[PDB]
């Protein structure tokens, strides 16, 4: 199960 | 910025004249990932070449493996040009039968 | 024993009006086991092992919808970068990160990762501590902050010691015979002709698997490590691997030499020299 981003770079 | 490619160029099977194999050109440690990669008989491009799907390592460095349905003879040679932006010439490196 | 999960993800922004490409895969102990690419007709993870047909529909719309929403984070962040790093557009950029965890012996968490890269250099990493960040160079430092403000990096250390465990397990149970299978190397000597009374001997390791292998050469029996060349361990574009080690021979004393490859697969070592 893979991680998702939330706060952009 | 970018990273020189590395090459191998050998068969799935060990090679006996006559009896048809798979010939790789196996090519990592580059960056960008765009590339590329011809496999060649006798100084021409061969039409049917596959090439695995991108994939890189711990070290953020792309490899893919090229390959190709061949038949190694006597006198045919093969080779697997790569040109990559890294590089300033292309390289050709030769399948060598004991390698 | 020992396992692992990752997932290694690319961004690649190409020149015209073109969206950049997106394509992540996931490993289970270092084996490819799922895929998604932008590019494809019909843009979804697919199972990469035949274990992970054991998923149903909801898993895969699941990973799919994940996957779409990762593909527009990484054009708003490749454009953020572009600025940070005063980029004009109509270049090529490449971002790339890797996730996962790594259990112990005791099969719980010993270390989760979470790394950037940009241009293929480090970018940001999140530390072993889970808390808090390295940040390679200067415009890293500007993500650094904005994370430590937003907290971004509790996020992150959640999924860590959560989900990245628990669907690691599961997967373990899933392709169970399957990652633990090995396929023991296959071996053989060459002689090739080289120079002047002296030949070449080449000890081939054919249809390994995993690809960790180790091979040597010894002299009467004793080691002989010095002037052997080795290739790198490559792929045969079955599943299996290849490598070889050779020495340069005395012409005549060939028999004296012997090979021995090591392998996991293996009841007890390969030793083998010179036939024909």
């Amino acid at each position: 199960s893979s991680v998702i981003g939330v706060w952009y770079l | 910025i970018q990273k020189t490619p590395q090459i191998q160029v050998y068969s799935r099977h060990p090679p006996e004249n006559g009896k048809p194999n798979i010939l790789n050109c196996y090519v990592t440690q580059f960056h960008p990932p765009h590339i590329e990669i011809q496999m060649l008989k006798n100084g021409k491009k061969i039409p049917k070449v596959e090439m695995s799907d991108m994939s890189f390592s711990k070290d953020w460095s792309f490899y893919i493996l090229a390959h190709t349905e061949f038949t190694p003879t006597e006198t045919d040679t093969y080779a697997c040009r790569v040109k990559h932006d890294s590089m300033a010439e292309p390289k050709t490196v030769y399948w060598d039968r004991d390698m | 024993g020992p396992h692992s999960m990752r997932y290694f993800e690319t961004a690649v922004s190409r020149p015209g009006l073109e969206e950049p490409r997106y394509i992540s895969v996931g490993y289970v102990d270092n084996k490819e086991f799922v895929r998604f690419d932008s590019d494809a007709e019909n843009p979804r993870y697919e199972p990469r092992a035949p274990w992970m047909e054991q998923e149903g529909p909801e898993y895969w719309e699941r990973e799919t919808q994940k996957a779409k929403g990762q593909e527009q984070w990484f054009r708003v962040s490749l454009r953020n970068l572009l600025g940070y790093y005063n980029q004009s557009a109509g270049g090529s950029h490449t971002l790339q990160q890797m996730s996962g965890c790594d259990l112990g012996s005791d099969w719980r968490l010993l270390r989760g990762y979470l790394q950037f890269a940009y241009e293929g250099r480090d970018y940001i990493a999140l530390n072993e501590d889970l808390k808090t960040w390295t940040a390679a160079d200067m415009a890293a430092q500007i993500t650094r902050r904005k994370w430590e403000q937003s907290g971004a990096a509790e996020h992150y250390k959640a999924y860590l010691e959560g989900e990245c465990v628990e669907w690691l397990h599961r997967y373990l149970k899933n392709g169970n015979a399957t990652l633990l299978r090995t396929d023991s190397p296959k071996a053989h000597v060459t002689h090739h002709p080289r120079s002047k009374g002296e030949v070449t001997l080449r000890c081939w390791a054919l249809g390994f698997y995993p690809a960790d292998i180790t091979l040597t050469w010894q002299l009467n029996g004793e080691e002989l490590t010095q002037d052997m060349e080795l290739v790198e361990t490559r792929p045969a574009g079955d599943g299996t691997f290849q490598k070889w080690a050779s020495v340069v021979v005395p012409l005549g004393k060939e028999q004296n030499y012997t090979c021995r490859v090591y392998h996991e697969g293996l009841p007890e070592p390969l030793t083998l020299r010179w036939e024909r």
